[PDB]
């Protein structure tokens, strides 16, 4: 659809000038489509990783919440919580982490 | 031989030799100064063999010299050379116009010879006052001039097919006029298969847009289809006679399909929009006309010499409203009636094409009975897996049919809104309903099960399983209408059978997502192979969209849940148990368990990350909805044990496909 | 307001009056068949620089061009001519005694009847001049070159169909907005039922296409201008008749299937004032197409503003006394 | 007819002013050149500027385009006021290339060939079907011997008894009057001839008092 908008403009143009000048046009409306391309990548990986830490935030809460304490002991079930705590905790104080996942890594710490 | 070129290798250039360098400045991307190689000895005496067999040709060996240069004239460079030739030939011929003797293998002397015969034949014209006993008229092209005009005519078809120099340096001519000479043939009395290669000579020149946009205003001129009819007239003229009264006289139709291959040319390089104005309202539908009420729904009724030839006219007009559904997407302005003055009195112009086809699709009309009833009667041949005359030409006459039925699902919500904002007073039906209409001959709903029938053939003809799979995935997301497909699909336990194992038939097909990045590979193998990948994605998004719809639906049928129980209630097994089909189910977990043995870890998560990422969505969709979940959540642990064989193996690793590995692993640890 | 006064002393009636793009520089036109030059010192007074005769007939426009063209001047005439004059620095040639440093370069004399406006382009089209006469057409004139200024190619002739009393280029540099212009009649004729009509440069034919007519403007037209555009989505239009009018022109968006054609307006009169109890004899906007000025046989300039509710009204009244 | 499809069009006519030779296929291949611009796509448009750079066009001005394609259109005008000695030729090529190619005429074209010949015009709207503007064509046409803008149609001196004699193409108004007659089952066909008919009798009595007003001027 933004290719067929752009072009469309393209063609809308009339002018000697717009007719030298549409190379660039299509060259610069190939940049905008590639740097798009990278806005959708981007837009779906940032969805996955989240998705991925939802799916992991779940599964954990549930070995939390619903297996029996008899499965796991009060030692153990320390430990791994202390350890999971500080390993969910470094990867987002550290700043190159994104903001979108910030929502599901305190609403795993707050029930860990 | 050369005349096929499978593999592009253009081999007939050892019978060809540069006389002049090419000179395309495209490319960029070497430093390496070849001076001047000398061509090899065989290249040498085989391009002095194609000249020195021109050398004084006699009347025997001249239709196999055109033959010869035919075959040797395909590819885009063997064209250019062989039209270089037929140059080289006429050149010579200056001022001396009494010494007959040029080569009557030229440019020239064929573009001469057919001015002469339409300077002759369009003055033998019948003047009325002539009544009485006239001898035989010794003008008529007696067989031999024919046959050599078709051989000349079906060189010339080749030369400008593959070189773009070659249609325009023949159109440009300001002496050989060739459009202008060969429409005016088109309207002389000269016979239907001279008229077939005269129309294909014009499908071939038609591929160059310039000339395309001259041909298609000269088509109209020439009235070679009568667009304008005259309140007086009582006999239509052009070829709405010839293929009533000829070749529905021969029982063979060449005039006809060559006609239709023009029109699906200059579709291509599309038609001018005032196309027809001041001798007619604006447009194109007077051919569409033609095309659909007097080729197409009269293409059945007509008797065939060649059994094959039924099918060869159903491909060549189904090309050409798929090419005018294809490229037409819907506008506001297609909803509103534009006027146009024509000798002083107001008149609606024609709709588009494409606008005219959705209408004829969206509605119970003799088009979608003729359609429908095409995809009927494609099964009914194919499962009996024989061969038959045109069997490849029916396959591609489905193929169009099922592609005009998907790019009208593809773009109807779109003419359907357009239409509730214009307010305009039509009336239109979903095509989704429309397939459940009563089918005329089986007096069944049966249209969506004849589609899903091809499934069963997904191994021999995969671009109709692709389509099927495609077209059954759009309707598929009508929760309207999933409970009335479980009903076709299983009041006929035979047909029922077969469905099933077509689903499961695409889905267990082994060729994996390597073999369409491997250079080395076939065009057409390559393209198979993601044809059939394709076929399997759309099974599973007809899958996922499937089990969110409210039970029951299509999904539980496909992975063999008991739609005649409430579903929680369903004893799944495994594939023979007790008599159990083989289902989707079953497929969807063999994609996942090859390689649960292996170091390396699942097949599908490295050779097909897109099919498993789906697989793992629809066993999770099985397992969190309520009335899946305790049949599943059983059967996953009593046969497979499969939460513990692939967990083992988490996390998933390739740097490619990492949002489908965290999907594939969002999926499992949900 | 303040007014300052000048001694005009053109020997019959003057017809119009116009500023240079600066305000420091104005013409002033007249029956005596003179056009004359004033310009405004350093010190806030004015002073008559040039005043020479233009041409055969009473002259009933003058106008300048855009400074990036230099110091050119065009004036229209009942002899049915317009005329182009250049100010040429130092070439006041003694031998001939009383000429003036306004020199005229051409004399356009392609109009068969008295030539009623006359009106440079927006400058982002060219040196172009159009005119408009009482035979019912409008011609543009082209300069190829800006220092030979003899040199002017006819490129257009328009017909209204309908005699012309005014013209009006729209002043928008938006490249969104083909080149249009607005043409007024002074008709009395009962038969024609609109006295304007607007053509636009439709590209796709190298013509002014007639796209609009006014059907609600049945009475004569005087005067007519197109208001400066401050970035609007739509185009405003006053015009002068028996009452002044204030007209917007809203470009309908083509659907992707309309080829060919010119644009379409979604067209309101937005006002309709009949105060000057008489008929409307020019109309003339602000810099920034705020505010309307127009005159009337009640001796009274008015001047008319929209209100932040689009409430056109009139603000102030500038009237002589006869002290 | 090389430099002509290179479009190397004002070298063609400098070599055709060293040779005789006829300007037809300048005309036919710049009016060609046009009408692949006026249907071409984003390539041809700049295609054009290695050709319309090398017809010496660089005294240019703005605001004068057929959209983009533009100026093919102003050197086939230019080119059309340049070479005025046998103007009939090459507007009857250009029009013709043009309705051979379906492409509706410039409106600045038919008002330049209405001063050469309003009857070659006439013929070819004729030869094209083009009646609609054969009617009105010939509505103007008679309105401008009646003196209605008479120098749009090149006429010095309009219908009267102190000029030389006036002239119309009655063969092909006879011949328009049966081309809209043909399709008589047509109620606007008939208002089309009326259009005409009534129209010729309110010139044809101005030719009778312009006849009996001159041979009361040649008898005195």
């Amino acid at each position: 659809l933004l290719h067929r908008v752009l072009v469309a403009e393209v063609n809308a143009l009339q002018g000697m000038a717009a007719i030298g000048q549409r190379p660039l046009l299509m060259e610069e409306i190939s940049t905008v489509l590639q740097y798009v391309v990278g806005r959708n990548k981007l837009l779906q990986c940032l969805h996955a990783k989240r998705h991925a830490l939802e799916s992991w935030r779940q599964l954990v809460e549930i070995i939390l919440t619903a297996c029996p304490q008899d499965l796991i002991q009060a030692e153990d079930r320390q430990l791994i919580i202390r350890d999971i705590l500080q390993d969910v905790h470094d990867k987002i104080l550290d700043d190159e982490a994104a903001q979108e996942l910030m929502p599901v890594v305190a609403g795993a710490v707050f029930t860990l | 031989l050369y005349k096929k070129n499978p593999f592009h290798l253009e081999l007939a250039l050892e019978y060809w030799c540069p006389t002049e360098p090419l000179q395309t400045p495209t490319i960029m991307g070497s430093y390496l100064g070849v001076a001047h190689q000398r061509p090899p000895q065989r290249q040498v005496v085989l391009s002095k063999f194609v000249r020195q067999m021109g050398d004084l040709l006699p009347p025997t060996i001249y239709i196999p010299y055109l033959k010869m240069l035919q075959g040797l004239a395909n590819g885009p460079q063997c064209a250019h050379y062989c039209f270089s030739l037929l140059k080289v030939n006429g050149s010579s011929h200056v001022e001396n116009i009494q010494g007959a003797g040029g080569s009557p293998v030229s440019w020239e002397h064929f573009f001469h010879s057919l001015m002469l015969y339409h300077e002759h034949l369009r003055k033998d014209l019948p003047s009325a006052d002539s009544v009485q006993y006239r001898h035989l008229p010794s003008r008529g092209i007696t067989q031999k001039e024919q046959d050599g005009l078709i051989a000349f005519l079906q060189l010339t078809s080749t030369i400008i097919t593959w070189s773009e120099n070659a249609r325009l340096a023949l159109c440009e001519h300001p002496q050989w006029t060739p459009v202008v000479v060969i429409l005016g043939l088109l309207q002389c009395s000269i016979p239907p298969v001279l008229k077939a290669e005269l129309l294909k000579t014009l499908a071939a020149f038609g591929k160059s847009p310039e000339i395309a946009a001259s041909l298609w205003q000269s088509l109209e001129y020439t009235q070679i289809l009568q667009t304008v009819r005259i309140p007086s007239q009582r006999q239509a003229i052009g070829i709405e006679v010839e293929l009533n009264e000829i070749e529905s006289r021969c029982e063979e139709y060449p005039l006809t399909r060559a006609f239709c291959q023009l029109i699906s040319t200059l579709v291509e390089s599309s038609f001018p929009s005032n196309l027809g104005a001041g001798l007619r309202p604006p447009g194109f539908d007077p051919y569409l006309q033609f095309l659909r009420d007097s080729v197409f729904l009269r293409f059945r009724t007509r008797a065939y010499r060649r059994a094959a030839e039924k099918w060869e006219v159903a491909e060549v007009v189904l090309e050409v409203f798929y090419k005018l559904l294809r490229d037409y997407e819907p506008q506001l302005e297609d909803f509103v009636d534009q006027f146009v003055e024509l000798q002083g009195e107001e008149i609606i112009a024609y709709k588009p094409p494409g606008f005219s086809l959705m209408y004829h699709l969206l509605n119970e009309s003799p088009m979608l009975e003729l359609a429908l009833s095409l995809l009927e009667e494609g099964v009914k041949q194919l499962d009996t897996y024989a061969p038959f005359p045109g069997k490849k030409h029916l396959e591609k006459a489905v193929q169009h049919c099922l592609a005009l039925l998907n790019l009208t699902l593809q773009k109807e919500n779109l003419f359907m809104d357009l239409l509730r904002e214009s307010q305009l007073a039509l009336i239109v039906c979903p095509l989704e309903q429309l397939l459940q209409g009563i089918n005329p001959r089986t007096k069944k709903a049966d249209n969506v099960v004849n589609i899903a029938r091809y499934l069963y053939h997904g191994n021999t003809n995969p671009e109709l399983a692709f389509e099927s799979a495609k077209i059954l995935c759009c309707i598929s997301c009508n929760s309207n209408i999933q409970i009335k497909l479980v009903g076709d699909f299983t009041h006929d336990q035979s047909i029922s059978q077969k469905l099933m194992a077509g689903f499961v038939e695409c889905l267990d097909c082994e060729d994996a997502e390597e073999f369409v990045r491997l250079e080395e590979g076939s065009e057409l193998e390559k393209k198979l192979v993601a044809i059939r990948h394709e076929t399997r994605i759309h099974i599973l998004n007809l899958l996922i969209t499937s089990l969110e719809c409210n039970p029951p639906n299509l999904a539980l049928y496909l992975l063999g849940f008991e739609l005649k129980k409430p579903v929680s209630t369903t004893n799944l097994q495994d594939p023979g148990v007790l008599g159990c089909p083989r289902t989707c189910l079953h497929a969807i977990l063999n994609i996942l368990e090859k390689g649960t043995e292996g170091r390396t870890g699942p097949v599908a998560v490295r050779e097909s990350p897109q099919l498993a990422e789906l697989c793992y969505q629809v066993i999770y969709q099985l397992c969190a909805c309520s009335d899946t979940s305790g049949p599943t959540m059983r059967y996953l642990r009593t046969s497979q044990d499969f939460l513990f064989s692939q967990l083992q193996y988490l996390p998933f690793s390739n740097k490619e496909y990492e949002i489908s590995m965290l999907n594939q692993m969002s999926w499992l640890m949900k | 307001f303040v007014a300052r006064s000048i001694a005009a002393d053109h020997k019959d009636l003057i017809h119009d009056v116009s500023f240079d793009f600066h305000g420091r520089r104005m013409a002033t036109c007249s029956s005596d068949q003179s056009v004359k030059v004033w310009d405004k010192s350093e010190s806030g007074d004015w002073h008559c620089t040039a005043s020479w005769k233009t041409h055969s007939g009473s002259v009933w426009r003058v106008t300048w061009a855009h400074p990036e063209f230099g110091q050119v001047l065009a004036s229209c005439s009942f002899d049915r001519t317009a005329a182009v004059w250049e100010e040429i620095v130092g070439e006041s040639n003694d031998k001939l005694r009383g000429q003036s440093h306004w020199v005229k370069r051409t004399t356009l004399v392609d109009s068969r009847t008295s030539v009623t406006d006359v009106k440079f382009a927006p400058k982002h089209m060219g040196l172009m001049l159009a005119t408009c006469s009482a035979d019912g057409i409008v011609r543009i004139y082209e300069a190829p070159d800006v220092m030979n200024l003899s040199q002017w190619s006819l490129q257009h002739e328009i017909s209204c169909k309908l005699s012309c009393s005014c013209i009006s280029w729209n002043p928008s540099s938006s490249r969104a907005h083909s080149p249009m212009i607005a043409v007024g009649s002074d008709d009395s004729s009962p038969n024609a039922m609109a006295k304007v009509q607007i053509f636009e440069y439709n590209e796709n034919t190298r013509k002014y296409a007639k796209a609009e007519t006014l059907m609600t403007v049945t009475d004569p037209v005087h005067d007519i201008a197109f208001a400066p555009n401050l970035g609007r989505s739509f185009h405003i239009l006053a015009i002068a008749t028996k009452d002044v009018r204030i007209f917007t022109l809203k470009p309908v968006r083509k659907e992707l299937t309309s080829s060919g054609g010119p644009t379409k307006f979604e067209i309101h009169i937005v006002a309709q004032f009949d105060n000057h109890n008489s008929q409307v004899w020019r109309v003339s906007w602000n810099i920034t197409g705020t505010v309307l000025a127009s005159s009337g046989d009640d001796g009274c300039v008015r001047l008319w503003k929209a209100n932040y509710m689009d409430n056109w009204k009139c603000t102030g009244i500038l009237k002589g006394n006869g002290s | 007819t090389l430099l002509v499809q290179a479009g190397l069009f004002d070298t063609a006519i400098s070599l055709c002013q060293t040779f005789k030779l006829p300007l037809t296929p300048v005309f036919e291949g710049l009016a060609f050149k046009c009408i692949k611009l006026q249907f071409g796509g984003e390539a041809a448009q700049a295609e054009a500027w290695a050709w319309l750079a090398a017809n010496q066009l660089s005294s240019v001005i703005t605001t004068k385009e057929s959209s983009a394609t533009d100026e093919a259109w102003r050197l086939l005008s230019t080119y059309l006021e340049r070479y005025k000695v046998q103007n009939n030729l090459y507007h009857h090529c250009v029009i013709n290339k043009l309705l051979s190619h379906g492409v509706p005429l410039p409106n600045w074209l038919i008002n330049s060939y209405k001063k050469v010949d309003a009857a070659e015009l006439l013929r070819l709207y004729l030869n094209y079907d083009l009646l609609e503007e054969a009617v009105d064509l010939v509505s103007e046409y008679v309105d401008a011997v009646l003196g209605k803008g008479h120098q749009y149609f090149g006429i010095e001196f309009p219908l009267s008894a102190t000029a030389p004699m006036v002239w119309l193409p009655y063969s092909s108004i006879d011949q328009l009057l049966q081309a809209l007659g043909e399709n008589s089952a047509n109620s606007h066909n008939i208002a089309l001839s009326q259009k005409i008919l009534d129209k010729l009798e309110d010139y044809q009595q101005k030719v009778d008092k312009a006849t009996r007003d001159l041979l009361y001027r040649r008898t005195l």
